[PDB]
């Protein structure tokens, strides 16, 4: 104080909505829901939803606006022994920057790809195209559809790389869009909140339009309730393993943002006795909504194909990027003005991703403009430096070998490291600091103690739920591969290089303090377990 | 169940200071915040201070800002404020209560503790029977009465016949003047009742250590 | 400081009347922070309506509350002899927290004139130099009456105390004592002494008097 107010609480809730729906809303949700008995899914997507990721996603929130300040400070603030979680949690995300913004990059290729009146993914004979390609997806390996090889071949030129040790050449004309979006975070981010926030009316309303667009063509297409079948009806006999309540609670915690400072920085900029609790649940409301919603338009197409262009719903139902890369817009080269659902779908995809790179930015921005006021006071100049970085790694996915390493990353970089991470902020926050110190810090802001369900759900079951989270992804672990490639020993250990870089820093952190703080060990516990809130007055 | 008991209110020569305390009982005395709310002589009612429910988050009124100091003891279950430099502006009843929710307000209060901030010494009433005039019966009844005059501070206690004698009594509220309390009870019976049994006026005062009796007889 | 004015300051009904009373903010009050609470006379504070509309615990539902912004307002739909009390509304959307000014509720019943009562001083105050007559004014309604004292024919206005009783829980009516001292010597300069109270009851003031035997 004084500390940067947002403009407006629109803007806000945008920045927060546009962080937490992305492209999972669309490329996971729905597929979960096809593969875990349709509507039942939704018991232990809700259930999860409601003792493991709202409240994770409530604390972080309250926390954000409590403590007035980005990650790195705010944890330290918060219990000192942990200081730690700022710094994991902050090149975490900035780990994540190196190759998310790449998906948005491959939507601005498709997009600049879909100026015209014939759309190239359509047919098997073109120059890239292979003898084995078929008109729509199939279910042998070997046998590519129309639209996979055009992504494959053509975007990617993953054909002609053997491997991560094989980047290949740079791709320039993806290099090209790697940098506009740089360039469009750049121009979003350099002057804060007061822009960042009016930017997100855009990115964070415009896949509404297309959705509600996408979800009438859609629903008017022949097959489509066929489709809506496919995702939604109910078989309970699923909720009795184990697997499904996995999925649940990972895909319930990766949608919503918990515990990546991301929400933390944010909720920074709440005036302090803004209703956080409101906003939390209204925005939790809004991410989960729109995953149902986007089910519809997907599978409401995916119902059109199998109707219509005669291939098995398995073998189109499918998640991640050769969803909205190949599956999607394969089925859309087939419909009347073709040309505009493109344009519209690829737009969509990009800003689905936009507000999200912008919060995983601003995590890092806002951590380190606190910590260090010589970049705070120096923003325009250090956000360039930073996204110049990104922009030069990132030229590495740009290459022909560059799925290899964007896999690479996306496996590594943040999965098993963040978990650990809001682990020991749910424990510290809880536990360490104390729900009783925290209940009173958020009545005091909104002017009531959280329940008592609120409560249970932060000490007992948000811990629980992470490491029931950790401990099944660790069990079905195996080592990395994509299609037919297996990944070299090496860029295995490589990976774990990237997960424990972060999650390294919680111990070392806290070992580093404890040998520069005087007393006897149970003395200096308790001066790294005092909250700077208490050290003031 | 719930209950607030206020204590330490007496009378203060300006500047001096006291500490009240509110004894909490029959809920969880950590879990809610707590203020201190005064009442003037003139009723109007201000609040004084509040305190978290951990004690960390502490808001005063401007009126008593840096005088006074709200306190909180977890363990033993009880709320304080610690007055200084006090002025006859803050002579009040003070009250403690409960107030864990803003959007529920003070949901539970103690019976308050009196503060009086004066210069004014204490001083013992004169109580003096009121035996009605020369003649002149009557009158199915007759009103018999009590003079509690010249005293300081406020409380005094007054009651008849010990209290057996509640029907027709009115005891006025006492009226400060020149710093000294007068007070006056009237009770009425039937004609038959007296003078054919005793009537007594009995009055306490404890800031002063009295407590007279005065039995009524129509000298 | 957000002052909070209510009116009427005072108000009078009969049982089984409808009755309103309002709460002007000098700023806008979040109504989920107005609340209201009832005092009867001789009692602490109790808490009756929160957050503008919510009856509290065992309030009965009579009471209903209403209002935004700066106004507000309670209602009670039918009056009962245990409503008459102090209304005081309150804010919490903002510190320092302030408390309204309070609407006091009171019984209308029919008129009733004052039972008047004169007393000569005791002989244990004249005895301590003092001299202080005494004049009971009891159970009359409406609450205004005007004490005259006399000594001779000549009225004695300086030198009184006036006390009022709240009004009765049972019959409703006010009760009033006024009381003259002279010194001693001022006393027994002189006989006749009287106190008159002058009443709406009666055109006619009602007169009690003594001379000294
Ligand atoms: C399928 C999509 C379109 C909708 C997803 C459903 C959720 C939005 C719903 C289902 C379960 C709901 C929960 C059901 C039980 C409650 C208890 C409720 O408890 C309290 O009132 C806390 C006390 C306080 O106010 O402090 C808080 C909301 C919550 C967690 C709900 C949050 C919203 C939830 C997750
Ligand atoms: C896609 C179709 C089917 C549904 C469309 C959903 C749209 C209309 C919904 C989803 C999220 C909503 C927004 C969520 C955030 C706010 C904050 C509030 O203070 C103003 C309204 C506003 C801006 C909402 C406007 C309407 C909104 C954009
Ligand atoms: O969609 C195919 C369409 O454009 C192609 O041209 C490329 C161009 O060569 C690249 O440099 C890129 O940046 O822009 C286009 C992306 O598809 C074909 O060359 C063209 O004939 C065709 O119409
Ligand atoms: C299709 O039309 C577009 C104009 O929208 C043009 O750019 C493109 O070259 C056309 N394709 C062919 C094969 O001519
Ligand atoms: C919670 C978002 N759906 C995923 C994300 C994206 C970028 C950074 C962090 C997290
Ligand atoms: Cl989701
Ligand atoms: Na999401
Ligand atoms: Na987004």
């Amino acid at each position: 104080d004084e500390r940067e107010t947002w403009s407006g609480k629109v803007d806000f809730l945008l920045s927060v909505i546009g962080f937490a729906v992305d492209l999972a809303n669309v490329w996971r949700f729905p597929y979960l829901c096809y593969k875990n008995g349709g509507g039942a899914f939704l018991v232990p997507y809700g259930i999860m939803l409601a003792v493991g990721g709202i409240p994770l996603f409530y604390m972080e929130l309250a926390l954000g606006q409590h403590n007035r300040k980005g990650a790195i400070t705010c944890w330290g603030r918060l219990v000192p022994l942990f200081k730690g979680i700022g710094y994991a949690v902050v090149l975490i995300a900035f780990y994540v920057d190196f190759y998310y913004n790449v998906i948005i990059a491959w939507s601005l290729r498709f997009f600049f790809a879909s100026f015209t009146n014939s759309l190239p993914w359509t047919s098997c004979n073109n120059i890239w195209n292979t003898p084995n390609c078929r008109p729509f997806e199939g279910h042998v390996e070997g046998f590519q559809s129309a639209a996979s090889e055009y992504f494959n071949r053509y975007i990617l030129e993953l054909n002609r790389s053997e491997g991560i040790h094989d980047l290949g050449a740079i791709k320039w004309d993806m290099a090209l869009c790697l940098l506009i979006v740089y360039l469009i975070c750049y121009f979003s981010l350099w002057k804060g909140i007061s822009t960042s926030g009016k930017v997100v009316w855009f990115t964070a309303l415009f896949p509404y339009a297309v959705l509600l667009i996408l979800l009438i063509r859609g629903l008017t297409l022949p097959g489509s309730f066929l489709g809506i079948q496919y995702y939604l009806t109910p078989n309970f006999s699923a909720i009795y393993k184990a697997e499904v309540w996995v999925d649940a609670a990972t895909q319930v915690f990766f949608s919503l943002g918990p515990g990546f400072g991301v929400l933390l920085a944010y909720a920074s900029y709440n005036k302090y006795h803004n209703n956080v609790y409101k906003d939390a649940l209204l925005t939790s409301f809004i991410n989960s909504a729109t995953s149902f919603i986007a089910g519809f338009v997907i599978f409401s197409v995916l119902g059109y194909m199998a109707h219509t262009l005669g291939v098995r719903i398995e073998d189109v139902a499918t998640e991640g990027p050769g969803l909205v890369f190949v599956v999607y817009p394969a089925a859309i080269a087939t419909m009347p003005a073709s040309t505009f659902w493109a344009l519209i779908f690829f737009m969509m995809l990009a800003t689905l991703g936009l507000d999200s790179s912008f919060g995983g930015s601003e995590a890092i921005i806002t951590a380190l403009s606190d910590e260090f006021p010589k970049i705070k006071r120096n923003r325009e100049l250090f956000v360039a430096g930073l996204f110049s970085l990104y922009f030069v790694v990132g030229l590495a996915s740009c290459t022909q070998g560059g799925f290899y390493f964007f896999h690479l990353l996306d496996r590594y970089a943040a999965g098993y490291s963040i978990l650990v991470a809001v682990f020991f902020e749910a424990i510290a926050v809880s536990w360490i600091y104390g729900t009783n110190r925290f209940s009173e810090d958020i009545r005091d802001m909104i002017g009531f103690p959280p329940g008592r369900y609120w409560q249970v759900c932060w000490r007992f079951v948000a811990p629980i739920f992470l490491l029931f989270i950790t401990v099944y992804g660790l069990i079905g672990y195996e080592p990395l591969t994509y299609a037919d490639y297996v990944y070299p020993s090496w860029a295995n250990a490589l990976g774990w290089c990237i997960a424990g870089s972060s999650v390294v820093m919680i111990p070392a952190v806290a070992i580093f303090k404890l040998l520069s703080t005087p007393g006897s060990l149970r003395q200096r516990f308790t001066i790294l377990t005092t909250p700077w809130r208490d050290q003031q007055l | 169940e719930v209950q607030l008991v206020e204590s330490g209110g007496g009378l203060v020569k300006p500047g001096g200071s006291l500490k009240l305390s509110c004894a909490a009982s029959g809920f969880t005395f950590s879990s809610y915040a707590m203020s201190w709310v005064r009442q003037s002589p003139e009723k109007r009612l201000e609040w004084v201070a509040e305190i978290s429910s951990g004690g960390r988050y502490i808001y005063y009124s401007d009126t008593v800002t840096g005088r006074f100091t709200i306190s909180r003891d977890n363990a033993r279950n009880i709320l304080h404020l610690e007055m200084s430099s006090l002025r006859s502006e803050d002579t009040a009843m003070y009250y403690c209560a409960r107030g864990e929710v803003r959007q529920r307000g003070f949901d539970y209060w103690g019976q308050g503790t009196t503060l009086t901030v004066s210069s004014a010494k204490t001083t013992a009433p004169s109580v003096y029977p009121l035996a009605p005039v020369c003649g002149d019966t009557t009158g199915s009844s007759v009103t018999l009465g009590c003079l509690v005059k010249g005293y300081f501070p406020e409380p005094v206690t007054l009651t008849w016949n010990s209290g057996s004698l509640s029907s027709g009594v009115h005891t006025f509220p006492a009226v400060l003047q020149s710093d000294l309390y007068t007070l006056s009870s009237s009770v009425t019976v039937t004609s038959s009742t007296w003078p054919s049994q005793s009537i007594t006026c009995n009055v306490a005062h404890p800031a002063s250590s009295t407590k007279v009796d005065k039995k009524i007889e129509p000298r | 400081e957000n002052v909070l004015t209510q009116s009427p300051a005072i108000m009078s009904t009969s049982p089984g009347e409808k009755v309103t009373m309002t709460c002007r903010a000098s700023s806008s009050v979040g109504s989920s922070y107005l609340h209201w609470y009832q005092q009867k006379s001789g009692a602490s504070p109790k808490l009756w309506i929160y957050s503008t509309s919510n009856l509290a615990s065992g309030v009965p539902a009579r009471f209903s509350g209403s209002g935004s912004g700066t106004s507000y307002s309670l209602t009670i739909s039918s009056v009962e002899a245990e409503d008459a009390a102090t209304y005081y509304c309150q804010q919490f959307s903002g510190y320092p927290l302030t408390f309204g000014s309070g609407t006091k509720l009171e019984m209308k019943r029919a008129d009733a004139a004052p039972t008047v009562s004169i007393f000569p001083p005791s002989s244990e105050q004249l005895t301590s130099g003092g001299a202080s007559v005494v004049c009971f004014l009891n159970n009359f309604y409406p609450k205004d009456i005007n004490v005259k004292w006399k000594i001779e024919g000549s009225e004695r206005q300086n030198g009184v105390l006036n006390s009022w009783t709240d009004q009765d829980s049972k019959d409703s009516t006010y009760s009033m004592s006024s009381t003259l001292t002279l010194t001693k010597d001022e006393y027994e300069r002189h006989n006749s002494y009287t106190c008159e109270a002058t009443h709406k009851t009666s055109t006619s003031p009602i007169v009690k008097s003594f001379n000294r035997n």
